[PDB]
């Protein structure tokens, strides 16, 4: 596999039962200021 | 807008966009990202901070990574820049331009490095030299060609049938820029990009804050 593999990151969205990447913590999980998520 | 500045540079202008050519004298240009473009760019004291050890992950490390440049410093040369990017738009020019003022008349380079899942997909690098003004120095890209992985990117983000699933893809799509002193190798801005879509009716806008060790 490949980490920077273009079409397997866009794959792992729209066909997430096939899904071939890392997984991550959300940004909204994360220890971040509300204006992070919030836009002006 | 607000905009970004060390002690030895300040970014006044950064803008990515499509360019289309309707016939030899009319353009349209569709802005996806910009600082210092709708209102005049400032820099100032005011802007909030972000723990640099809770996006560590999101960027190359080893040696000449986020962590090893924040070490080495200085300390106050180090950004996140949160974009809430305008993909409404559909001969087209994919380009980058920005611009920068110092005190000092350095050669600078910046390298620009598109990442997925923190790790390094690309890198663009450009040589700039200063022009005199107004008791300091200006700096200037303009009109620098998007890279087709880039330009491949967006394409795919507008394919996808649902917003939300953009989002997705850009919570792991991040850009690191930094701007060297060629000769001394001192940072003089590093700039983290993190990404989302913008659903605001003003479209794109953008959040900065300084990178700081909690
Ligand atoms: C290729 O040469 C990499 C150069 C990247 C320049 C940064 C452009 C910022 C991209 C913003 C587009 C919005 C995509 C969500």
């Amino acid at each position: 596999d490949s980490e920077t593999d273009l079409e397997a990151l866009f794959n792992a969205v729209m066909n997430p039962k096939t899904a071939n990447v890392p997984q991550t913590v959300p940004m909204r999980l994360r220890k971040l200021p509300d204006s992070f998520f919030k836009p002006p | 807008g607000r905009s970004v500045a060390s002690s030895k540079l300040w970014m006044l202008e950064f803008s990515a966009f499509l360019e289309q050519q309707q016939d030899p004298d009319t353009y349209n240009k569709h802005l996806f990202v910009h600082i210092g473009q709708s209102s005049p760019s400032y820099s100032d004291p005011y802007l909030a901070a972000v723990d640099i050890r809770q996006i560590y992950d999101k960027f190359p490390e080893k040696k000449g990574g986020l962590k090893d440049l924040f070490e080495r410093g200085p300390s106050n040369a180090f950004f996140l820049v949160k974009f809430w990017a305008d993909l409404n738009t559909n001969s087209s020019f994919y380009g980058v331009s920005s611009q920068y003022e110092s005190p000092e008349n350095m050669i600078i380079t910046c390298s620009t490095k598109v990442c997925s899942f923190g790790k390094q997909v690309v890198e663009k690098v450009e040589t700039e030299y200063a022009r005199y003004e107004n008791g300091h120095y200006s700096y200037r890209i303009h009109r620098s060609p998007l890279c087709e992985y880039m330009i491949n990117f967006i394409h795919k983000l507008k394919h996808l049938p649902e917003k939300y699933m953009m989002n997705s893809v850009l919570e792991n799509f991040t850009i690191l820029q930094v701007v060297t002193n060629r000769d001394t190798q001192e940072t003089l801005l590093c700039i983290a990009y993190v990404f989302e879509v913008s659903a605001s009716e003003h479209g794109a806008q953008h959040h900065i804050f300084r990178l700081v060790k909690e």
